[PDB]
């Protein structure tokens, strides 16, 4: 029951600043953020008070779009996988604990095809 | 119930908020009476439309998108079953829906169709058959709409046919303009009630001019800042309009629409309107949300309308002043808004914790509705002893 | 469902009455036009000879005599209810008289809705055109040529839509109509020029002026002063173009004139005729200005006297002037020069019977014979009466009241009548209690007021001003012998009473009187509060048994099997009387429609309203409750329902007509079974207000294995009374066949067909009759020649084998009539 998301800036970790990185702190993470739709996943879902007691049981890891622009501007990811099974673990948590049809979850996949458009032109490695 | 509105009431009602550049088409067409015609259907609709009203539709699924391109080509026109008898598909009555606004985009390679339509002639459901592709046509027997002549028609003498036009009406709303008026109006029109076995106000009880009289006092005893403009004159686009805009439950609307005659669905109406108190919450039962008098209309449509999301879910909203027993969940957005000017929250019953409705709270400093609240209709149980 | 219905007294209502010469050229006759019936009569020195009566297949709604140029004498132009429209001629072949048809034709839209002021039907006074004036917005034209055989009409449009009256000029040279005509600005006076080349309106001599706001009626003045008379609520005003004249005359502001008619052929003199028998005279003065041409100077009106309410005016010669009325006795006056000692110009000569309008009626047997006895409401206001009809033709005792009769029922026990009135008071300075006249009710032997308090916290907003006008109503005990009002009871302020019955409840052997009233105001629309009254007649006292307050209107009221069966509002419930006198409710059944009508038979109880809704209840007696049979839902307008037998109900509707339900048990389905199919359409031509079971002749004996079943009496507006029997299957094909070939011979005054006639008809649609025999049309079968006779039997076959009696003998056939003649 409420556990900030994953540590902004992990010291331990070593980190590399790569074009792709760039590309994930600026082109994905600016166009996901303005839409009318990314407005719930932004900041870290409060069950306390949209009051659903239950949350935290079934979703293991929480997590938002807010929390891993933080990671992305201060060092957190040695790679961009990692950056990418985080979104896309951000969009599970929803559609497992939500039920299709309903209205997050229409939201949502809408973003996580916006998402997939956008990173499938993500920069040769560099 | 402030002091005065200074929004474009006519704003709710070109559905800004789905496009600008819509298709319009002005071709009216109506078949005939008491014939069997077969028309599609549209699924995903759970609804009954009184004739006259409009209809938003927002469509995603290949198959709806494919018949109403058709459609548009052939006639224009669809059948919206009630599916109210329970919900297992019973069918046996309808109305026909006509579209006067088409345009289609692209989005994430998925064809959406975004479509206006209003109510027509009402139907019987004879046979209903499904279709592989998806599509439900059925066969129904359109059913007739009949105007009755005056009571005194056939019994009135020769000699009096020269005194049956009237002055007209004073307009200054008052008594002595509206009693004494009615009172000569009653006495010089039913004169001829002495040759018969009733008495004058028995007659004047199935007057249809009486009847809306009758119909907009309480309308305006509800809605104050309400003028008796945008209601019609003709008595069954008016009993229609009445009908479209009672907080009613599903059996009532059933069988106002199986109503053949305006007289028969006026006094209906009325006496529905005698007997609502209030409504409560669909799931707790009991909680008590907001009551009649708080019921007042931002629209030319009256106080209740359809309107659809922005995922295509229709759902029918009642402007209320005040709302009771609700809790807010989010913040304040402005986009695909159904009043342009406010910005609208999500509202949940503060008990189960279900969807009642939004909070619709203005932007502009200077604008008289400051916040006012909507009300889906399939969340609410008229609370009537 | 096979009925058979046939009239036993012919409507006596006058719509309409012209006078001029149409039997000879040197004879006065006077033409009055009686629903489906027209007379004809001779004014004579002693007053008037009969000479023709003709029935119509139509109700006569427009009748004028215009003479053509060429012609020797008046021709007449008729039109009906149904569109129908003729020119008719009189012939006198020897001793044998026929009206012949010279022009006939349908002039119908088939798009029109019709207007609110009724059907207008002028004559150009050149006999060039005749103008119609049908539906809003159009106005037809038919040209009075030689050739128009078949009455061809064009439609001009009128960009006023709210036609009052209109009339022709006289003194144009070319054909010119001048009317009144309402827009939001008010109500103006325009004129036209009607053209029959181009077929439209040219510019008016005169200019369009402003009127008042209630002028409704025009006259147009004859050649000598010429221009036209607008008469309103306060004033009289001429109009000439340039010339104007006005008067407000105090005496014609009591109540409206609805009537008029020329004294003199130069309009120096005209006769005036208002809703309340008032008769009027309106001057004209001339002046000359030295150059040959004569000007009008002023106007003067002056009251006459008073007559019976009158709905058309005739003067017929030196001084004698015929009134006829439709709610009341129609009348023959003379006019004097000087007055009696009540300053009254009027003195009655002649009064002919009318019955209209019945409002309710009775079978009793008063001499206790085996022969049957009808006592009717007949009449309004000031001319409201009991009528005493016996099968003696039939002979007729009037019983004047002066006041409104609304209900009659009869009480063997006591030997006396209970009626159910009403009388207009005015309202003077403190309270209304001032009588216009004495009545009934105010003169009688003995008299009682309620002292109820159940309702003294009513509204009663007390919003009542000087002159207002309240209603007044009254029970009155009438002796059946010398029929002399014996008891007065008056009910309460704004207490309006609906139903009547008499009989016995439980186990009491005594008989009542129950009234079922309704508490009415004026600002509420629909009443919330009732009462029931239990009256016991004794000792030649009325006294008051119980009374139970009900929460809506009792419309209705029938004794069900030792208990009452009431209709509240919406809601039929069951009585039963206690050993303590009182009511007590058994069971409640909650309806959808306001229960007006309740009839019963045995255990079932027929429920209905005034949309036609149609309810069939049974009681159960194990359970003590009602359950719901079978319905039919049909919109319409209903006048009165009745019960003929176990599984047939007969009812009136709109526009004239007749209908009969049946109820089918057989049915496999429960929702087959559930409904109620129609057998019966008829357009009988009358509005029916009341159904009886009943009949007129010596019954008593009945003979044996008569052909008909049942018989039911009912009574119009019109004072026309009809009845309605069963038949079998049998008889009613003959009878069909015998109206078929018949219609083949008889010839219809003015064409028409007798389908057409008898179809059932609405302003949405028209369907042909079927269940139906009319009985006049056999009935006429006696009158007709033996030549004709065999024409019509040609190739009949009928009766029971020996090869069906080969074909019908004309003899045969002529037994039959007879046999069905003798049913009244
Ligand atoms: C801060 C966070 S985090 C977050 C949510 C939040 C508010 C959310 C959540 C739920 C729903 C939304 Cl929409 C957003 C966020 N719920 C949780 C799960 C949860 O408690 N579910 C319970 C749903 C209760 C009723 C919801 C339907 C209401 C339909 C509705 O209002 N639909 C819109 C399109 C609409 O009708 N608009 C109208 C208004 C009038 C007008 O003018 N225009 C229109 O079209 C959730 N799941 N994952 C995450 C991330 N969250
Ligand atoms: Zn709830």
């Amino acid at each position: 029951m409420n556990p900030p998301p994953p540590e902004t800036s992990n010291p331990n970790k070593p980190k590399r600043q790569t074009n792709q990185l760039q590309y994930l702190l600026r082109v994905v993470l600016k166009t996901l953020w303005k839409h009318q739709f990314a407005w719930p996943f932004q900041q870290p879902v409060d069950a306390v008070k949209l009051n659903l007691p239950d949350y935290y049981k079934i979703i293991k890891t929480p997590m938002d779009m807010g929390t891993i622009k933080k990671r992305l501007e201060n060092n957190y990811y040695w790679n961009a996988q990692e950056c990418i099974q985080d979104f896309n673990t951000m969009f599970t948590n929803c559609y497992i604990y939500n039920k299709p049809g309903d209205d997050i979850v229409l939201m949502a996949e809408a973003l996580e095809k916006l998402f997939l458009q956008k990173i499938n032109e993500l920069p040769t490695e560099e | 119930k402030p002091n005065i509105i200074n929004f474009d009431t006519s704003l709710p009602t070109s559905h800004t908020y789905l496009g600008a550049d819509m298709e319009e088409f002005h071709g009216r067409t109506l078949h005939d009476d008491d014939s069997c015609q077969v028309i599609p259907v549209l699924p995903q609709v759970m609804m009954i439309l009184i004739p006259g009203q409009t209809l938003p539709l927002q469509l995603f699924h290949p198959q709806e998108v494919s018949m109403v391109r058709n459609l548009i080509q052939k006639d224009r026109t669809f059948a919206v079953l009630a599916y109210s008898n329970v919900q297992e598909r019973e069918a046996q009555f309808g109305t026909t829906a006509e579209i006067y606004a088409y345009r289609e985009e692209q989005d994430f390679g998925i064809e959406i169709v975004k479509v206006k339509a209003i109510g027509r002639q009402r139907f019987k459901v004879l046979e209903l058959r499904t279709q592989s592709d998806g599509i439900q046509q059925a066969k129904v027997q359109i059913l007739p709409e009949c105007v009755l002549p005056s009571t005194m028609s056939a019994v009135q003498l020769e000699s009096l046919n020269k005194c049956q036009i009237f002055p007209s009406k004073p307009v200054s709303r008052e008594d002595q303009c509206s009693y004494k008026w009615w009172q000569k109006y009653q006495k010089r029109k039913f004169h001829c009630a002495n040759l018969t076995s009733w008495p004058r106000w028995l007659y004047s009880l199935y007057d249809a001019e009486t009847l809306m009289d009758r119909i907009k006092k309480q309308l305006r005893e509800w809605d104050e800042n309400l003028k008796d403009d945008s209601l019609p004159s003709n008595p069954i686009d008016f009993s229609y309009r009445v009908a479209a805009c009672l907080p009613i439950d599903d059996v009532l609307r059933i069988q106002l629409l199986k109503i053949g005659s305006a007289i028969q669905r006026l006094r209906c109406e009325l006496d529905i309107m005698n007997k609502c108190t209030s409504l409560c919450c669909k799931q707790c039962q009991e909680t008590e949300i907001t009551t009649k008098n708080e019921i007042f209309s931002l629209s030319l449509c009256g106080p209740m309308a359809a309107y659809v999301n922005p995922h295509g879910y229709v759902h029918e909203t009642l402007t209320v002043y005040k709302a009771c027993n609700l809790n807010l969940i989010g913040r304040p957005s402005t986009e695909h808004s159904w009043f342009p000017g406010y910005a609208w929250t999500v509202a949940q019953c503060k008990i189960c914790a279900s969807h009642i409705g939004w909070k619709f709270t203005a932007t502009k400093k200077d604008m008289s509705p400051q916040k006012f609240w909507g009300l889906t209709r399939s969340a609410l149980l008229p609370t009537i002893p | 469902s096979y009925n058979y219905v046939v009239t036993a007294q012919k409507p006596t209502a006058v719509n309409g009455c012209v006078t001029g010469h149409f039997t000879s050229a040197e004879d006065l006759n006077l033409l009055i036009a009686k629903n489906t019936r027209l007379e004809i009569y001779v004014v004579t020195a002693e007053g008037l000879r009969p000479v023709k009566e003709v029935g119509m297949y139509g109700k006569i709604a427009v009748m004028e005599l215009f003479r053509p140029k060429g012609e020797s004498k008046d021709l007449l132009f008729i039109l009906t209810a149904k569109y129908n429209a003729c020119i008719l001629e009189y012939k006198q072949s020897g001793e044998s008289i026929d009206i012949i048809t010279r022009a006939h034709g349908n002039v119908q839209d088939r798009i029109g809705r019709p207007s609110e002021t009724g059907i207008i039907g002028i004559i150009d006074p050149e006999c060039r055109m005749i103008g119609l004036r049908l539906y809003d917005g159009l106005f037809k034209v038919i040209p009075l040529d030689r050739d128009n055989k078949e009455l061809k009409a064009f439609n001009i449009r009128l960009e006023e839509l709210h036609v009052i009256d209109v009339k022709f000029l006289y003194g144009c040279q070319a054909p010119t109509i001048c009317f009144v005509y309402q827009d939001p600005q008010g109500r103006h006076v325009k004129t036209y020029e009607v053209s029959l080349r181009e077929k439209e309106f040219n510019k008016g001599p005169w200019k369009q002026e402003n009127v008042e706001a209630e002028a409704s009626m025009v006259i147009a003045v004859p050649e000598p002063f010429g221009g036209a008379i607008i008469i309103g609520q306060e004033s009289i005003t001429y109009h000439n173009g340039d010339k104007y004249l006005a008067i407000a005359p105090p005496i014609i502001k009591q109540s409206t004139i609805v009537c008029h008619n020329r004294v003199d052929p130069n309009g120096s003199r005209y006769l005036l005729g208002d809703m309340e028998g008032r008769l009027f005279m309106l001057l004209l003065e001339k002046e000359e200005q030295m150059d040959g041409t004569v000007t009008l100077k002023d106007l003067r009106v002056e009251l006459l006297g008073e007559t019976s309410i009158a709905e058309c005016l005739t003067y017929l010669d030196n001084g004698v002037v015929f009134v006829g009325s439709r709610l009341g006795d129609s009348q023959l006056v003379k006019l004097n020069v000087d007055s009696n000692e009540q300053g009254s110009y009027v003195v009655a000569m002649e009064t002919f019977t009318n019955l209209g309008p019945i409002v309710d009626m009775c079978v009793v047997d008063l001499e206790r014979q085996g022969q049957g006895q009808l006592v009717t409401c007949s009449g309004a206001f000031k001319e409201g009466s009991l009528r005493i009809i016996r099968n003696g033709k039939l002979h007729i005792r009037t019983v004047p009241l002066y006041e409104s009769p609304r209900k009659i029922c009869y009480q063997e026990v006591s030997q006396c009548f209970g009626v159910l009135s009403s009388r207009i008071e005015v309202q003077d300075t403190s309270g209304g209690t001032t009588a216009l006249r004495p009545s009934a009710s105010t003169q009688a032997l003995s008299s009682s007021v309620s002292s109820s308090k159940l309702f003294s916290s009513s509204t009663a907003p007390h919003e009542t001003s000087f002159g207002e006008e309240v209603e007044v109503h009254n029970l009155l005990i009438i002796d059946q012998h010398t029929f002399e009002v014996l008891h007065a009871h008056q009910f309460l302020q704004n207490e309006y009473a609906l139903s009547l019955v008499s009989c016995k409840l439980g186990k009491d052997p005594n008989t009542y009187f129950i009234v079922g009233t309704a508490m009415v105001y004026p600002e509420e629309a629909e009443p919330k509060q009732g009462r029931i009254v239990v009256f016991q007649y004794s000792d030649g006292k009325l006294q008051t048994v119980a009374e139970k307050e009900v929460k809506g209107a009792v419309y209705s009221m029938v004794e069900f099997n030792g208990k009452l069966l009431a209709s509240i509002n919406s809601t039929v419930r069951l009585y039963e009387w206690t050993t303590e006198k009182e009511l007590r409710t058994e069971c409640n059944h909650y309806n959808n429609i306001m229960a007006l009508y309740l009839k019963t038979k045995g255990d079932f109880i027929l429920v209905g309203d005034l949309m036609r809704s149609v309810l069939l209840l049974a009681y159960k007696p194990m359970e003590g409750n009602f359950e719901e049979i079978a319905r039919d839902f049909n919109p319409n307008w209903m006048s009165a329902v009745e019960i003929l037998d176990d599984d047939n109900f007969l009812g009136a509707e709109n526009a004239f007509n007749l209908f009969v339900c049946q109820k089918d048990s057989a049915a496999t389905t429960d929702e087959e079974r559930q409904h109620l199919q129609e057998v019966g359409l008829f357009h009988l031509g009358e509005f029916v207000n009341v159904f009886c079971h009943g009949s007129l002749v010596m019954q008593n004996l009945g003979e044996t294995s008569t052909p008909t079943q049942g018989s039911v009496l009912f009574g119009t507006v019109n004072g026309m009374i009809g009845l309605v029997t069963s038949l079998s299957e049998s008889w009613y094909n003959l009878l069909l066949d015998m109206q078929n070939r018949l219609n083949k011979v008889i010839k219809s005054v003015g064409k028409i067909e007798h389908s057409f006639w008898r179809s059932f008809h609405t302003e949405r649609k028209t369907e042909p009759a079927t269940g139906f025999i009319d009985g006049d049309l056999i009935e006429s079968f006696l009158d007709i020649s033996r030549p004709k006779m065999q024409e019509v039997v040609a190739n009949l076959q009928y009766d029971d084998g020996s090869g069906m009696k080969r074909e019908a003998t004309a003899d045969d056939l002529i037994k039959v009539v007879e046999e069905l003649t003798r049913i009244h």
